[PDB]
């Protein structure tokens, strides 16, 4: 994390940051990673 | 009442605590020296009940619309007196203490209450379907009482959760203020026609009113009153 902090403090170039660090303006497609317990009895978490 | 029935006049007959009739027979038999049967009751319980009840019949000369009350000793529905009454009725309405202790003052248990005229030819197809669905719901609820009691609401499936929510809403909605209950309850009495009741329960079963909290179904008339209360609460 502090490695991210230091490196991003530099290489601020948008073209340089075009790799992943770039913010897509259109945001036409999005993706959600959902991590859900595998077995139930968990309570209200699986649903929440 | 038989004189008025025999001349053709329709009779509304209201007997109170047919049980008390049976309990007295029991005391009379005990003093008469008869051999006791079951829990101290008279040996001639069935015959006495028959002799009294078979006179409460609508004949071809006139009709008697009879409404009776029966007191269950303690809370035992297997007592010989109610068990003997049960076979002498066209419509049975079972009031349970557990429902009453939930402030549901009508206190009628839908699953333990039946009627012979609940027939699509007699009462109507829509009424019959609504009643059968209102029993199938709350039967799914009675089947899941222990799972909700121990594990909780979460373990049920989505459709099971929906049926349980609708069942509890239906339990609250069966409650209804009475005009004669103003003495100890501040709710004004409500008279819901059978058509309004059927329409309200059909709308509740369809899904309308799902968003409404259950507390708004308590002491209400038809579904329009519940919707108006919800709008008042915004």
């Amino acid at each position: 994390r502090e490695v991210m902090a230091n490196l991003t403090a530099r290489v601020v170039g948008a073209a340089r940051r075009g790799t992943l660090l770039e913010k897509r303006e259109t945001v036409k497609s999005v993706a959600l990673l959902v991590v859900t317990p595998d077995r139930g009895l968990c309570g209200s978490l699986v649903a929440n | 009442a038989e004189y008025f029935r025999d001349e053709g006049r329709d009779i509304l007959l209201f007997i109170d605590n047919i049980f008390r009739f049976v309990q007295a027979g029991s005391e009379v038999s005990s003093l008469l020296g008869r051999m006791p049967s079951q829990v101290g009751y008279q040996p001639t319980l069935g015959t006495e009940m028959g002799e009294l009840q078979e006179r409460i019949t609508s004949t071809k000369r006139g009709s008697i619309t009879s409404m009776q009350a029966v007191y269950v000793p303690a809370d035992d529905y297997t007592d010989p007196a109610p068990a003997t009454v049960f076979s002498h009725l066209d419509a049975t309405i079972s009031l349970e203490r557990s429902i009453a202790e939930r402030a549901i003052f009508p206190a009628v248990d839908p699953l333990a209450s039946t009627s012979r005229i609940l027939d699509p030819n007699i009462v109507g197809e829509e009424h019959y379907r609504v009643a059968q669905e209102v029993k199938r719901v709350l039967q799914r609820y009675k089947d899941l009482k222990d799972i909700i009691a121990i594990l909780g609401m979460e373990e049920l499936s989505d459709e099971d959760k929906l049926t349980v929510q609708r069942a509890r809403k239906i339990e609250l909605f069966f409650s209804q203020p009475f005009t004669v209950a103003q003495q100890f309850t501040g709710r004004p009495g409500k008279y819901v026609p059978v058509k309004k009741t059927v329409e309200s329960f059909a709308r509740l079963l369809n899904g309308e009113g799902d968003h409404i909290p259950e507390s708004f179904f308590y002491m209400q008339g038809d579904f329009d009153d519940v919707l108006a209360a919800y709008e008042a609460s915004q």
